[PDB]
């Protein structure tokens, strides 16, 4: 099947930055939705920001102006570049890929949604 | 297991599968954990993969259609192979109707496909029916045909499909299995979420990409002689057997019959012996024109878009103008190289041609427009266009460009494109077109 699996986490200051890198791997032609979410300690898992294929992006008001996601369209990835942190900012940070479309060139394909493994974001 | 799938196959259909896709898929549905969608083409492989099913599940697989030509003529044949089927349309005398609605009615019906319409399968005079299958456990498969219809970007949309994804989600203990020709892959996003498919959807859709054919523009703009390119590519594509000499045929498309009456002319002229077709044409004289083409007393034929065929040695297609589609351009050009020898597709790019059929796509957009109101298929149809303005004016693989518009993944090009085989000539020729510009 697919993997989602996230990079470039670890612990910062506050007031300091970090760009998180979503990984897709697998046969993948387009994701209708990639999302941001975040797993603080003892919270509701939040939902951070998200992208559409095509590039429509948008932003919980927690991190709007602070954060932002990108496609490297190229590369198959998505990217949230988290400026300006706070100690609110801590968290596991995971993605969703929904509307996953996938093929093979046999013509075997599957359409399904996909979530990450995350990585770990500590702001002291 | 697999076991049973190649005797059913063999005991009834009296068959190995025609693709080893088509097996894939039909071995999905059997499993019946997930439901599948089937984009082939009209080869028909398609009716397999959910009729053998249908047999192996000890239960009823119904399934939707659009009109009953298409109904029809399969449940003749499902009948001659001696198997239980049956047309629910209001087509049907109240009798035949009320005798099928009674069949279905009992524990262990005669019918196990059943063939409705949308509009019955929506009639609340035909839910209980449904009701009492589904309570029964009776009811095996849910069965989509021509699923596009369900899509306003599909160039058939039915608001009867729209029904069908509540259809869907009532009968949820069964797979669903929804089956098309033709999907863009905004038309199968439409299909996966409108008919409510459920994750993970198994897709079979058969690919575009075809290893012997080999994909290239020209533009008109940078050539001092076009007529002569055109025959040269001719010659190159034609006596690929020198041997036998003028080995194979080809075809050149054109918009316009004077364009064609032209082409044709400067074809001969050049020493290549091309006849026009066109509807300007007496019935008659395209009978003539065809044959000749078709036993090789002519080797290029030239052509509107109303080209009659299924010959095998067509050695090259040759667009002199841009078509109205990416699908047109992918269909037309494909009638090269059946037989799978290597074959020539080549597309003439003009800035004016483009201009000039870009308006006339506008222009008869507007006729319908007028004719019944807006509809998102108008947006699809100029959508269908750029795609092949794109195919022709971006630096890339060809034949990965087609397969990015209808869905494929990467296809294996094996410098079988002008731009796999030289990916500078192809920037040279760009850079010059903007220089040009
Ligand atoms: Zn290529």
């Amino acid at each position: 099947q697919v993997q989602l699996v996230e990079n470039g986490g670890g612990c910062v200051q506050a007031t300091g930055s970090l760009r998180l890198s979503c990984a897709a791997s697998g046969s993948i032609f387009s994701i209708n939705r990639m999302t941001w979410y975040r797993q603080a300690p003892g919270k509701e898992r939040e939902w951070v920001a998200a992208i559409t294929s095509g590039g429509s992006t948008n932003y919980a008001d927690s991190v709007k102006g602070r954060f932002t996601i990108s496609r490297d369209s190229a590369k198959g990835t998505v990217y949230l570049q988290m400026n300006s942190l706070k100690p609110e900012d801590t968290a596991v940070y995971y993605c969703e890929a929904y509307g996953t479309y996938t093929l093979a060139p046999t013509g075997e394909g599957e359409y399904d949604d996909y979530w990450g493994q995350g990585t770990q974001v500590m702001v002291s | 297991p697999e076991r049973r799938v190649r005797s059913t196959l063999k005991k009834v259909f009296g068959f190995s599968f025609k693709t080893p896709l088509q097996e894939s898929a039909t071995m999905a549905v059997v499993k019946g954990n997930k439901d599948v969608f089937v984009c082939m083409p009209t080869g028909a492989g398609k009716s397999l993969c959910y009729q053998l099913p249908a047999l192996l599940a000890k239960g009823i697989t119904i399934v939707v259609s659009p009109l009953i030509a298409l109904i029809q003529d399969q449940v003749d044949h499902l009948l001659t192979l001696k198997v239980r089927v049956s047309s629910l349309n209001s087509k049907l005398s109240a009798q035949e109707r009320k005798e099928l609605l009674a069949d279905l009615e009992r524990e262990k019906p005669q019918t196990k496909i059943l063939y409705i319409t949308p509009e019955m399968a929506a009639s609340s005079s035909f839910q209980p029916t449904l009701n009492s299958l589904v309570s029964r456990h009776l009811l095996s498969y849910l069965v989509v045909d021509e699923a596009h219809c369900v899509s306003q970007w599909g160039h058939d949309f039915r608001p009867d499909y729209l029904r069908l994804g509540a259809l869907r989600s009532r009968l949820g203990h069964a797979p669903c299995v929804a089956l098309t020709a033709t999907a863009t892959p905004q038309v199968q996003e439409d299909v996966f979420a409108a008919l409510h498919l459920k994750k993970p959807v198994a897709i079979f859709k058969t690919p575009c990409f075809r290893a012997n054919l080999f994909y290239d523009v020209q533009f008109k703009e940078l050539i001092s002689d076009p007529y002569g390119n055109l025959k040269d590519f001719c010659l190159k594509a034609l006596g690929q057997e020198a041997d036998k000499g003028l080995s194979g045929c080809g075809i050149v498309y054109c918009r316009t019959r004077e364009a064609c009456e032209q082409l044709a002319i400067e074809l001969s002229c050049r020493g290549v012996n091309a006849k026009a077709y066109h509807a300007g044409l007496k019935a008659s004289e395209r009978t003539l024109v065809q044959n000749d083409w078709m036993e090789e007393k002519v080797p290029v034929i030239v052509a509107t878009i109303s080209f009659g065929v299924d010959k095998a040695n067509v050695r090259f297609v040759a667009h002199w103008n841009i078509a109205k589609s990416m699908a047109g351009y992918y269909q037309e050009s494909g009638r090269a190289g059946r037989d799978g020898k290597p074959s020539w597709c080549r597309l003439y790019y003009s800035r004016n041609d483009r201009d000039q059929v870009s308006f006339l796509i506008r222009k008869e957009v507007a006729k319908l427009q007028e004719k019944r109101g807006n509809k998102a298929s108008d947006k699809a149809t100029i959508m269908a266009f750029d795609a092949l303005v794109t195919f022709c004016e971006e630096l890339g693989c060809r034949h990965a460009a087609i397969a990015k518009y209808f869905g494929d993944a990467l296809p294996a090009c094996a410098k079988g494109c002008d731009h796999c085989q030289n990916p500078t000539a192809v920037r040279r020729r760009l850079e010059a077109l903007e220089r040009s510009s």
